[PDB]
């Protein structure tokens, strides 16, 4: 949809720098030559894919010190970012928060071992849409007959 | 009376206890009393929630409810514009629709005996008997 | 050179200043207990509100006057917002045409499209587009969880972390590839070794449980009593026993009564082992003395801290002590 | 056979509902202030002034009437019975996809 | 003797025929004890100036939040069901039988009273 995007794009203003050691250029290509591919897909689907619009310097692009243009108020300037500690459960999400099939969750509740203890949370948070999209499949067909893939597919 | 009562009354199903004459539903119960499961503690007490509920168009600030002591089983009563209170009786086994069928029902026997005596009524909104109403697609 | 402010994930909220007026806007008028006719929800810009088809005609569908309400609604919005602020708008119209208007920060599509520099139609999922759009870090994300609070009189209702995990989400729906995940590396420093970057990070990472924990049960102990009531886990039943559990009730009644914690009522040992003959006739649990299922019937879904009370409650000096004072 | 198949109705909510009757008139009945009509004409002067005294219940002062509840027990067996049969699908999709290989 | 001692309680019963079953003219009863006609009149005031009888706002302000409130510490959508009746009473149960505060002046008199005997025997003893 066109509503409800943004027309005016403010631009990255680095505030302070994170670090007083310039990473130099040399280095610069060298760690970002290794972010221009991310994976996709977790499971033996594993996609190693391409990102479009990398940034150029990772040292500097978010770690600290960096502003973010989510500029909403008349004197919320472009927040800055604090430290990553500074961030409440983020080394935490980097385990939690993620692309999880439920092939590579249940063989970790069955056998217990969750590299992080709100996996179980992610699971109960996955299985409960999955049961609601019954319950939702369901309520429905008390109206009705509705088929999948019965109706055409395509062009 | 100025005149005989009502012979046939109309027979339709009422969702939500909307004010037809009543002028105040008080709901009284006494938290002494105590039980788990469907009984009529829980009956009357849903069917305040039920009146109260945000889809009935019962004015919310003319339901009263009132904790009583003496072991008093769950009353509901109901006040007429001529004040002639009713208590629908609560047969075991009761619930909510039960209530706000009873009393929407009796709503119009007792309208009627209010126009009987010579009380003027007034215009009802809502019309839970579908009559200006047909089944359209 | 300046950090500024040193503390293990102090930075979960606004700035007091901006966190002053985020809720003068940002609040519920109260539901007056009437019946909603209509649930609308539109976007409008900061103050640039019309009586145009966008808001002027549906309520010209009903017969209302609309012109006034963009004045209302410019009465609350055309001053405190950087220009070009696209707000959603849920206006609610009660039966008697009434309507009540609650203000909303931009959808968080919007701050992702923004805090990445895109336009409409440049960012995609992978499988519609086959390629992650610009990149993001988590340090980014909760910037933007940050003026997305659902509970806008309650600002974390949903904890920060908890927020995130969800504006995460719609994210990489979007295709927006963040770098502490779906990438090989994190975001390289120039401080330090990875190693001495990955230990930095496990003793964060959990400074922070402690703190997300208190936190967590805080919560609980002002939540509904209802919710810190009792409600055994069913992971240990095996579905077999989960299924003829639930053809009588009888077995799950004597499993509560059994692995129920401690408490004032509950140290009856009659009652307790009235229970613990009647799954023992039914070939139930029988080789698990009292404690080792109070520790797996347990509410999983205790903040660890209030688990480990409940479970400890007879140490507690037993909960003999505290009862129903008078 | 009649008395038996309501039994499933209400011996249960009546075997918990007599067992709070015991703990109400065990520990609660003793330190009950007997003189309510005065207490009750206390909180209606209270209300008369708006800033009385409604005080909430706490855990322990409501754990009296901690129950077996089969609001939720009855349900999260459903659902626990339900994400076992949820988790029967990836791990059958995973034995069916583990059919293909050789010997 | 009546049944409950108490007067003012009344039991009236009212045995129906109602049509269960779709056709059938079964038997329903609905037994009350409520309080006699005599206890009408002090609460057909909306005051509830009768007492026995506690209007809800008392115990505690706006029902049409007490009651209509939905269990919601995490169940939000579909799930925030309204709260159980059984304990939606309790924790206004719990909130009737709480300490009142006996002050120490109605005390005073008890304690005129406490000090009843001791000193009322020397009264008359002395008083010939």
């Amino acid at each position: 949809k066109r509503s409800g995007k943004p027309s005016d794009l403010p631009d990255y203003k680095q505030v302070y720098l994170p670090y007083d050691t310039a990473p130099t250029k040399t280095e610069l290509d060298r760690e970002r030559r290794k972010f221009m591919h991310a994976y996709s897909g977790r499971m033996e689907h594993r996609k190693m894919v391409e990102v479009k619009d990398v940034p150029q310097n990772m040292y500097t692009y978010g770690k600290e010190g960096m502003s973010i243009p989510i500029s909403i108020f008349k004197d919320q300037a472009d927040p800055v970012i604090g430290p990553e500690w500074t961030y409440p459960g983020i080394f935490e999400n980097k385990i939690v928060a993620q692309h999880w099939y439920m092939e590579e969750l249940f063989d970790r509740e069955k056998s217990n071992t969750f590299e992080s203890p709100w996996q179980r949370q992610v699971l109960d948070n996955q299985v409960k849409r999955r049961l609601g999209k019954v319950a939702w499949r369901m309520s429905m067909l008390n109206i009705k007959t509705i088929d999948i893939f019965h109706k055409e597919r395509g062009a | 009376a100025k005149r005989p009562l009502a012979v046939v009354a109309p027979k339709t199903s009422h969702k939500h206890l909307f004010l037809m004459h009543m002028e105040k539903v008080t709901v009284t119960v006494s938290p002494l009393l105590f039980g788990y499961g469907h009984t009529l503690q829980k009956a009357a007490l849903d069917f305040y929630r039920r009146g109260l509920s945000a889809r009935s168009p019962f004015p919310s600030d003319k339901m009263f409810l009132y904790y009583s002591i003496d072991h008093i089983t769950p009353k509901i009563e109901v006040t007429w514009l001529d004040g002639s209170v009713y208590v629908p009786p609560l047969i075991e086994g009761v619930k909510a629709q039960d209530l706000i069928q009873m009393v929407m029902e009796q709503a119009w026997l007792a309208a009627d005996r209010m126009s009987a005596e010579g009380r003027v009524l007034n215009p009802i909104a809502i019309d839970d008997y579908k009559w200006e109403q047909l089944i359209a697609f | 050179p300046k950090t500024v402010n040193i503390e293990p994930g102090s930075n979960r909220f606004l700035d007091p200043n901006v966190e002053a007026k985020a809720k003068d806007i940002f609040a519920v008028p109260e539901f007056p207990n009437k019946a909603v006719l209509h649930n609308w929800r539109f976007f409008i810009k900061a103050g640039k509100a019309a009586t145009g088809p966008p808001v002027g005609q549906e309520f010209s569908k009903l017969g209302l006057k609309a012109m006034d309400f963009a004045k209302a609604f410019n009465d609350r919005t055309k001053p405190h917002f950087k220009d070009d602020i696209e707000l959603i708008v849920r206006i609610q119209v009660y039966f008697d045409k009434s309507y009540i208007f609650r203000i909303e920060p931009p959808p968080t599509a919007w701050f992702l499209l923004r805090a990445i520099r895109k336009k409409r139609g440049e960012t995609g999922p992978v499988v519609l587009r086959g390629n992650y759009c610009a990149y993001l870090t988590l340090e980014m994300c909760y910037e933007i969880a940050k003026m997305k609070q659902m509970s806008w009189g309650k600002v974390e209702y949903p904890p920060i972390e908890v927020r995130v995990r969800r504006v995460v989400g719609q994210a990489r729906r979007m295709g927006i590839a963040i770098i502490g995940i779906d990438t090989v590396h994190s975001s390289p420093v120039k401080g330090m070794t990875e190693k001495q970057y990955l230990e930095e990070s496990e003793k964060h990472r959990k400074v922070h449980m402690i703190q997300y924990e208190a936190l967590k049960a805080k919560e609980l102990e002002s939540a509904p009593l209802i919710e810190r009531l009792h409600r055994p886990n069913m992971a240990p039943l095996t579905n077999t026993q989960l299924e003829e559990g639930l053809k009588d009730a009888n077995l799950l009644n004597a499993l509560w009564k059994s692995s129920h914690p401690k408490s004032l009522f509950t140290q009856d040992t009659r009652d307790r082992e009235m229970a613990r003959r009647y799954l023992n006739t039914r070939g139930w649990f029988k080789e698990m003395t009292p404690e080792e299922m109070r520790v797996v019937f347990l509410n999983y879904r205790l903040p660890k801290q209030e688990d480990h009370q409940r479970q400890l409650n007879m140490t507690n000096g037993q909960a003999q002590s505290q009862a129903y004072w008078s | 056979t009649i008395a038996d198949r309501v039994r499933r109705y209400t011996d249960i909510p009546e075997a918990s509902t007599e067992e709070v009757n015991q703990r109400w008139k065990e520990h609660v009945m003793p330190r009950l202030q007997t003189d309510l009509e005065y207490n009750l004409s206390h909180w209606k002067k209270q209300h008369r002034t708006g800033a009385g005294r409604p005080a909430p219940p706490t855990l322990n002062e409501y754990s009296l009437f901690s129950v077996p509840d089969h609001s939720s027990l009855g349900q999260d067996a459903i659902d626990m019975l339900r994400r076992r049969e949820a988790q029967r699908e990836e791990d059958w999709w995973r034995e069916r996809k583990g059919q293909l290989k050789p010997p | 003797v009546s049944r409950l001692v108490s007067p003012r309680l009344r039991i009236i019963h009212r045995d129906y025929l109602t049509r269960r079953g779709g056709r059938t003219h079964q038997r329903c009863s609905a037994v009350a004890v409520d309080y006699t006609p005599t206890y009408f009149a002090t609460y057909k005031s909306d005051p509830g100036q009768c007492p026995r009888l506690i209007d809800a706002e008392a115990v505690h302000g706006d029902e049409q939040a007490f009651w209509s409130a939905r269990r919601d510490f995490y169940r939000g959508g579909a799930s925030r069901s309204y709260y159980p009746a059984w304990d939606r009473q309790a924790q206004a149960l719990i909130m009737l039988t709480r300490e009142v505060p006996r002050i120490p002046q109605e005390a005073a008199f008890r304690l005129f009273t406490l000090g009843l005997k001791m000193m009322l025997l020397p009264r008359l003893v002395a008083g010939v």
